[PDB]
RNA sequence: CCUCUGCCCGCCUUUCCAC
RNA sequence: GUGGAAAGGCGGGCAGAGGC
């Protein structure tokens, strides 16, 4: 369907507090091989698509011309009234939880979060053009498992009656805070007009990322991940053809979200824009 | 009365009078005593056929069976033009029914003139069985030792079975089980190590000789050794294929009560197709050696017109299993043409069991060849608008699913609206009447028949009537048959008539709330069967295990006989009323779903059980399941069909419960479960000092990966539990059994 | 012969291993994406009248597996004459319950020798809970996922046998966006992606009339020795019908297998890939 | 170093298939 | 022309109460 390119993204996710991502004395998610800890691919993306669809919520008004099929909704949460696809932006039950996903591919092409994580509706639906791969741990934090250190803790936080001060605690596992992680984000430029708003709004939604958490407490303080940008590589449709290493790389080892999202971004993709 | 219903009633009547002789109240010898028991019958409250059958165990011994002459002067001298029978067929049945006793145990098992002596048992011959009846209610009789029978049980044994004869009708299907229930556990020859039953012994009589019957060999066919070495018989021999894919493969929508009518569906499959065997050829339900969990095996003739008839059968019954269930499910039926001689043992190979593995051998490649039968199995005619039942998996063409009496707002196919409505109706049902496929109350079908539900309260229709768990034609018409067939059914039912919940089980589990799965089989138990080199051997060995799962089972759950149990490892005592539901109970398997707490109970006290129901000669092998409640089925068994498998493949004989190298394996065997549990929970079983418990299992769990043995002494010490493991400071590897299930017992 | 092992090495879960007709649809869906609709009707036509691709296999650190013949099956009593009686019915049961088994004991159940099975199984299935959940409240609904999980150098491959500009020109092209899209579902979870290798794998075989396949058949006429596969899959949202396929290790007789083409209502058509994978197989007397 | 506490409560699949 | 497409295991919870 109009293949171009794609552009890979990989960083290290970095835990600066305690990371815990739960399966159900209270276990983060874990390799059935290596028994090392890992952040899924589910986890991942849906908390950047939910962190952006809270964004898009409060600007249905200034992006109608921007992004079209903007103009249907009304911000808020279908919930009240359990009817999908009524006049508010989360129009979709999925179960019992209310979440935007368009009801067709020619507004899903127009909205701004379901043309990036992609959307589901009778007559067709929009695949996602992201793929948010494992972050499995580095091998520098093998190499401390390897070592012996330990690379999760147990945590052990109490609840307490605030008359009686009765005291019934509880453990939480959690990944030791300071493991370095290894992502790998992969865009599918489906279309030359939109890949740099698609770019800029996924680095959007991993900048509110690093002020909210990722998994588990993040209230109480689980979350506090940080994002290290490795190299941003375009591969070129003509490359998938041939095998031959010609595609453009954006190299910037030791730069923010903040410091990418607009400080380079048409300073680093440059070379980008250019080949399309 | 005919020919075919006289050498039936013939053989089923022969070796009648081998009680009587041993409860000694006529001349002493079987061959006038069990003439006077039967025309004494033909006297009072007597059919007037009852005195033409004695004419079978009075021509018994061969001596007064001699020389054609002795027989002509008597049967003359009744009426046998007066049930239509000529002076000739009537011999010729003599000589067939005479034939028939020979094959069957052979002429080697005929014993001389010995005393009473007990029915050794068939797994282990040193032991012996004492009387009783087949009650399967308050007895289990284990093998004890040998102890001679007194001779005033056995008129015990006459005095009911003059009147049990008396009353019942004369047919076959209504001497059958009113000879199985008294005459089980008697012996058939006294002798030393006899293992044979004497019902068997007669349900094995009346199949061979009807079976000569239908062949049509003559009294000069047996006379002149004729009728043997020929190959006038037809083992027939049939099986499923994918009876775990087809009952457990369930989505998460269906309820215990669904599943409990797969496994009840299944059976009437089965009990469809061998009952068209039997009544296209002619036969009775004495030639049906074993029907025991999808593999029938039936003893026919070999004319060139029942194998023209099974080929239609097996014809209808693969093309009826493939409409319905697209390939799910297959029947494999195939028949090996035996001989006479091959019915026992000659000169000193097993020719039996070297005759039935020339027919395992049709079925295991056939099986391969799944549905060669079909012609238009790989024809890809393209069928549009199919959509997909969400319960099981079907594509079902053009919609027509009908609305689920659940949710409306779902679909199902129709063949899962009548396994609700049968699932409903499983505390009532008392059977099933096998009929026609287009009449009133018909819910499920079979390849060949319809089967209306036989209710509680309501006459029952049907020609043949199937009805479970009992021995007793009660309240069927006198014209009916009677087809009897036993089922483990044990339910907990909820407060509502019904069978309780896969939550509503586990919301009584002391501890935290699982559901608990076990599935298990017999160990070896091909290799058991093929040392039975006789049809009165095998049918014995198959009975007997498979009344244990199917009646034997039902009274362990009540918790019956825990002094051949004795102390098992117990969560807390067994209850009165336990909850647990028998989902499938094979011959020798089973797969029971019930609380984490007494399903594991429950797995000690079947193995203890079958060990005595045994000599000891054969062993399980059990996997166990610890899930959420919601939990769909088709992973839960698969897991657990694994984790049974894991427990085989490694000694075989061992329970699961709850290091790369190969040197390690992970099922706990019987004894050794049962000796960690003797010392390391009658000292546990440290108030709330679970830190204790739970550390020790992490501190374990680096032994995986000696540093141990001085983190528990610390441990261990730094409370003051010393007398506490004096070993554990490999035993820290078989302690994880003991203390992953009592810290379940403690929330 | 000599074939052409296409290594997977995969960076994540997969959804199943992939099975020969979802191995064809991926490749059609690469080859219709870099080239276009007038390129994927030349790869059809290179696959019915030449070449032959199969089904996924694992592998774990050298060690190739590939499928239990059904040839084995009857005989293995008689491949068993070497044994006592107290463990030809544990060898018998465990090499029959087999699924896979080395490159070296392949070439063995081929010539019907005694072999021995893989002791340990280079992948796990397991299932991992997804939570939904609603914006604006975090309500959730919680459902179960089973992906399957490999070990640390194992992975799956394929095998590929035909001419050599068929390989270059539709096949590494192909197998390099599938690396970077992935094979199966819930490829935005990181799920079907890997990495690629290729190599030459030589598979010795007897020379005789019968011969095993690996891969799903939609076979002409009925084969010897079969298993049914009842399979269909999805295609551009529309739902495929369900078609019996013979799984691999089914003995056939001289069959090509086929391609059956279906409609679906798309702009173009679709080819469920059908066609068998022969290697010569020596039979018992039936 | 002594004394009570040592996980609760939930959702547990939803929806799409052009005659 | 992929058994597919969309789908955060989370929401809340002082390891504390007395003990020189
Ligand atoms: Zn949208
Ligand atoms: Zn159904």
């Amino acid at each position: 369907r109009r293949f171009y390119g794609k552009i890979v993204i990989k960083g290290k996710i970095k835990a600066v507090t305690g990371l815990h991502i739960g399966s159900q004395a209270n276990p983060v998610i874990k390799d059935p091989h290596t028994g090392l800890p890992y952040i899924p691919g589910s986890s991942l993306k849906g908390r950047l698509r939910s962190l952006f669809e809270i964004l898009v919520n409060s600007r249905l008004g200034e992006w109608r011309e921007k992004y079209p099929s903007l103009a249907n909704y009304s911000p808020g949460s279908c919930r009240p009234d359990n009817q999908e696809n009524c006049g508010k932006f989360f129009n979709r039950k999925i179960n019992r939880g209310w979440i935007h996903v368009c009801p067709d591919y020619e507004t899903a092409l127009a909205c701004p979060v379901c043309r990036l994580f992609g959307a589901s509706g009778k007559e067709s639906n929009f695949p996602s053009r992201i793929i948010v791969r494992d972050a499995f741990l580095t091998k520098e934090w093998e190499e401390k498992w390897r070592a012996g250190e330990a690379i999760t803790e147990a945590k052990i936080e109490v609840g307490i009656d605030r008359v009686t001060s009765q005291a019934n605690p509880r453990t939480n596992e959690r990944v030791v805070a300071g493991a370095e992680f290894e992502f790998e984000i992969i865009y599918n430029v489906e279309n030359t007009t939109h890949w740099r708003d698609d770019i800029k709004n996924l680095l959007t939604a991993m900048a509110l990322l690093e002020d909210s958490y990722l998994g588990g407490s993040g209230s109480r303080g689980y979350g506090k991940v940080k994002f290290i940008f490795d190299s941003f590589e375009f591969r070129p449709l003509d490359y998938y053809r041939t095998g031959k290493d010609e595609d453009i790389v954006s190299i910037d080892a030791r730069e923010k979200s903040v410091s990418d999202i607009l400080s380079g971004f048409d300073s680093l993709f440059s070379e980008v824009e250019g080949k399309l | 009365m005919e020919i075919d219903e006289l050498t039936a009633l013939g053989g089923l009547l022969h070796d009648i009078g081998k009680p009587v002789q041993r409860a000694g109240l006529y001349s002493g010898d079987h061959s006038t005593q069990g003439a006077r028991f039967l025309r004494d019958l033909a006297e009072n409250t007597g059919r007037a056929e009852y005195e033409l059958l004695s004419l079978f165990s009075e021509f018994h011994h061969k001596g007064h069976m001699k020389n054609d002459e002795l027989m002509i002067r008597r049967i003359k001298e009744l009426s046998p033009e007066r049930f239509g029978l000529t002076m000739e067929d009537v011999l010729n049945a003599l000589w067939i029914v005479y034939e028939a006793d020979n094959l069957a145990s052979g002429e080697r098992e005929e014993g001389q003139p010995q005393a009473s002596r007990p029915l050794y048992s068939v797994f282990n011959p040193g032991k012996a069985y004492p009387w009783a009846e087949l009650d399967f209610e308050k007895e289990l009789p284990v093998p004890g030792d040998v102890f001679s029978i007194r001779s005033q049980d056995y008129r015990e044994l006459v005095k009911r079975l003059w009147e049990e004869l008396s009353k019942a009708k004369l047919r076959s299907d209504r001497l059958l089980p009113v000879l199985e229930k008294y005459l089980t556990f008697v012996s058939s020859v006294t002798s030393e190590g006899n293992i044979i039953s004497l019902y068997d012994h007669m349900r094995m009589t009346s199949a061979i000789a009807l079976a000569m019957l239908r062949a049509g060999c003559t009294a000069e066919d047996v006379r002149s050794g004729r009728c043997r070495k020929e190959k006038r018989f037809l083992l027939i021999e049939g099986d499923f294929s994918g009876i775990q894919d087809f009952i457990y493969r369930v989505s998460g929508k269906g309820t215990l009560k669904y599943l409990r009518a797969r496994s009840a569906y299944l059976e009437l499959i089965g009990w469809d197709v061998v009952l068209e065997i039997l009544s296209r050829l002619g036969l009775t339900r004495a030639n049906v050696v074993f029907n025991a969990g999808g593999h029938f095996m039936i003893i026919a003739q070999n004319t060139p017109d029942a194998v023209k008839e099974l080929e239609e059968i097996r014809a209808k019954a693969v093309e009826w299993l493939y409409r319905e269930f697209e390939s799910d499910l297959y029947l494999a039926i195939e028949w090996e043409p035996v001989s006479g001689r091959e019915f026992g043992r000659e000169g000193g190979k097993n020719l039996f069991a070297e005759a039935r593995k020339r027919l395992k051998h049709k079925l295991t490649v056939r099986k391969l060849k799944r549905f060669g039968e079909i012609k238009g199995l790989f024809e890809h005619g393209h069928t549009e608008r199919l959509a997909e039942c969400p319960v099981c998996g079907r594509e079902l063409p053009e919609g027509k699913l009908e609305p689920s009496a659940s949710d409306p707002e779902t679909k199902v196919c129709p063949t899962c609206n009548r396994l609700v409505s049968l699932g409903g109706n499983l505390p009532k049902l008392l059977g099933f009447g096998r009929t026609a496929k287009n009449d009133a109350g018909v819910l499920v079908e079979g390849p060949f028949s319809g089967f209306v539900p036989y209710l509680q309260g309501g006459r029952p229709v049907g020609e043949q009537i199937l009805v479970k768990n009992t021995l007793n034609p009660g309240e069927i018409p006198e014209s009916a048959q009677f087809v009897p067939y036993f089922v483990a059914d044990y339910f907990k039912k909820d407060p509502k008539g019904g069978v309780a919940t896969f939550e509503e089980l586990s919301m009584a589990s002391t501890g935290t709330r699982r559901l608990g799965v076990m599935k298990g089989d017999v160990d070896r138990l091909g290799e058991f069967f093929s040392s039975m080199d006789s049809p009165s051997k095998l049918a014995t060995a198959s009975r007997f295990m498979d009344y244990f799962f199917k009646g034997y089972i039902g009274a362990i759950i009540e918790g019956k006989f825990g002094y051949i149990i004795g102390d098992v490892p117990s969560l807390r005592d067994w209850p009165e009323e336990p909850d647990i539901v028998v989902v499938y109970a094979g011959g020798d398997d089973f797969f029971i779903v019930g609380a984490w707490d007494q399903i594991f109970e429950l797995a000690f006290r079947v193995r203890r059980a079958f060990n005595a129901y045994t000599g000891g000669k054969l062993t399980l092998s059990v996997g166990l399941g610890y899930f959420d409640e919601r939990t769909p089925i088709y992973r839960m068994a698969d897991v657990v069909s694994e984790r049974l498998d894991t427990a085989k493949d490694e000694g075989r004989n061992r329970v699961f419960v709850v290091p790369l190298d190969g040197k390690h394996k992970l099922s706990y065997e019987w004894n050794h479960y049962e000796e960690l549990w003797r010392t390391y929970a009658p000292r546990i079983y440290l108030e709330s000092k679970k830190g204790l418990l739970w550390k020790l299992l992490e501190i374990r769990e680096l032994y995986v990966r000696v540093r141990w043995a001085y983190l528990t002494a610390y441990l261990l010490g730094r409370h003051g539990l010393s007398d506490l493991f004096p070993e554990l400071v490999q035993p820290v590897y078989w302690v994880d059994g003991v203390l992953k299930i009592v810290l379940m017992a403690v929330r | 012969p000599k074939f052409i092992a296409v290594k997977l090495i995969p960076k994540g879960p997969f959804r199943d291993i992939p099975r020969a007709d979802t191995l064809f649809g991926a490749i059609g869906n690469a080859i219709s994406a870099i080239h276009g609709q007038s390129a994927v009707e030349e790869l059809v036509d290179a696959f019915v009248g030449g070449a032959r691709i199969s089904s996924a296999f694992p592998y774990s650190g050298d060690t190739y597996y590939l499928p239990k013949p059904l040839s084995v099956e009857p005989a293995l009593e008689g491949i068993l004459t070497g044994l006592d009686e107290e463990e030809r019915y544990t060898t018998a049961k465990r090499l029959r319950k087999a699924k896979y088994l080395d490159l070296k004991n392949f070439e063995l159940a081929l010539r019907l020798r005694p072999f021995t099975i893989p002791e340990e199984i280079p992948y796990a299935r397991v299932d991992v809970p997804r939570v939904v959940l609603d914006r604006v409240t975090q309500d959730s609904s919680i459902y179960f996922w089973e992906e399957i999980r490999f070990r640390e150098k194992s992975g799956v491959y394929f095998l590929y046998s035909g001419p050599r500009e068929v390989f270059d020109g539709y096949i590494a092209p192909a197998m390099r966006f599938l690396g970077d899209t992935g094979i199966g579902g819930k490829s935005t979870w990181g799920a079907g992606l890997f990495e690629v290798e290729f190599h030459e794998m030589k598979i010795d075989a007897p020379g005789s009339e019968y011969s095993v396949t690996l891969s799903n058949a939609l076979p002409t006429k009925t084969p010897v020795l079969w298993r049914l596969l009842r399979k269909g899959g999805w295609s551009f949202g529309r739902r495929k019908p369900r078609m019996t396929f013979i799984a691999e290790g089914s003995i056939v007789k001289n069959d090509p297998g086929g391609m059956e083409r279906l409609e679906l209502g798309l702009s173009h058509e679709v080819y469920v890939y059908g066609l068998t994978f022969p290697l010569g197989v020596e039979l018992p007397e039936g």
